[PDB]
């Protein structure tokens, strides 16, 4: 298996950026992350370490190698993960527990539905519930046991409101500690992206659900890379480069690639693969990775475009019609 | 429950 690819959605100011940064900080402290372009990997060992206080209540053993978190949240990035469903394997829908569902919360729901991306809800800012007294970094189930009873009562009223919106939207959901069948109900996991409370359940649910239910998508197949472009930018000493996510196979230096551009399909060859310095050049990257790709002729590449490596010029040519067809469905 | 996460049920 390779790493699930996780995207973070939700309304402005509900804590997406904060949550991703808390996760990364928690992982860096456990050991910590792997450095990818536009993404961070939490290794399975680190997830097992962070989930250690839950070991007696739930099985915490991982058969995924890690989780890859896309570091840019929100709807434009999610649109750039679409492919003939999504490249994303799982999403976190961040809702500020005090505020509830806002307009971009419902947009994210529609996008998730349309692309059939499975998800959970992170009911964030629980530290802002009147009376909350933090236990930093603790599992939700440990810290809530130490809050005033009125605190639990407010939390359950806010969660019930979320559950009401979700049902109205066609999607059964519940507090994660009130679910028997995680295939049938969307889990609501209360967290604080400020204090870290609930991050352990957060990570254990993501890991649990992806490795249990998505093993067919997560199968690594040795083969030429398949990916998506997330950004197009100018890079001094390399011209226009693309930041991509590789979701299957292996991408190597000097591989031929086919990518979509504004004046038609681009056929080029990898000149350098760049990763963050611990930029450094690497000879190859395996799925799942975020990598920066320097190749000639990428000026007109369309963000969101598929990227397909090719063993030969003749197989490249055969890919160009698929790429154009993909690009058309994405406009 | 094949995930085993319903070990949390009741908390
Ligand atoms: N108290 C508290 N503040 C938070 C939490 N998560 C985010 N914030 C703050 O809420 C604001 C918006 O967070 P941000 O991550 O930027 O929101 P985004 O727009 O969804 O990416 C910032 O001031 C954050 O410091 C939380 O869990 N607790």
């Amino acid at each position: 298996l390779r790493q699930p690819i996780v995207v973070v959605l939700g309304h402005v100011d509900h804590g997406k950026t904060t949550l991703l940064d808390k996760i990364r900080r928690t992982a860096v402290a456990a050991k910590g992350i792997t450095q990818h372009i536009g993404a961070s990997i939490v290794p399975a060992d680190v997830i097992e370490k962070i989930a250690e206080p839950l070991k007696k209540v739930i099985p915490v053993k991982l058969v995924i190698p890690g989780l890859l978190f896309i570091d840019t949240p929100g709807h434009e990035l999610f649109s750039n993960l679409r492919r003939r469903g999504s490249v994303a394997d799982f999403a976190i829908l961040v809702v500020d527990i005090m505020e509830g569902f806002k307009p971009q919360t419902y947009e994210a729901l529609e996008l998730l539905k349309e692309r059939r991306v499975p998800f959970l809800i992170a009911a964030n800012k629980i530290d802002r519930i009147p009376g909350w007294k933090p236990n930093p970094d603790a599992p939700f189930i440990e810290t809530i046991r130490r809050q005033d009873p009125k605190v639990r009562e407010i939390l359950e009223q806010r969660v019930y409101e979320i559950v009401g919106k979700m049902y109205e939207a066609g999607l059964p959901a519940e507090l994660f500690t009130r679910i028997k069948d995680f295939r049938r109900k969307i889990a609501i996991v209360p967290v604080s992206a400020r204090t870290g409370e609930g991050i352990p359940e957060l990570l254990a649910v993501l890991a649990g659900l992806t490795q249990t239910y998505l093993k067919e998508r997560l199968r690594y197949a040795e083969g030429p890379a398949k990916g998506v472009v997330l950004e197009v930018k100018e890079m001094q000493g390399f011209g226009t480069v693309v930041d991509a996510v590789i979701y299957d196979g292996v991408l190597k230096k000097e591989d031929i690639i086919v990518v979509g551009g504004r004046e038609g399909p681009i056929v080029t060859r990898v000149r350098a693969l760049l990763m963050p310095a611990p930029f450094v050049q690497v000879d190859r990257v395996y799925a799942a990775a975020g990598v920066r790709i320097a190749a000639p002729g990428l000026d007109d590449v369309i963000a969101g475009s598929p990227i397909y490596a090719a063993e030969s010029e003749e197989e490249a040519r055969k890919l160009m019609e698929a790429v154009q067809r993909e690009i058309e469905e994405l406009r | 429950d094949l995930s085993g996460l319903s070990g949390m049920f009741g908390f």
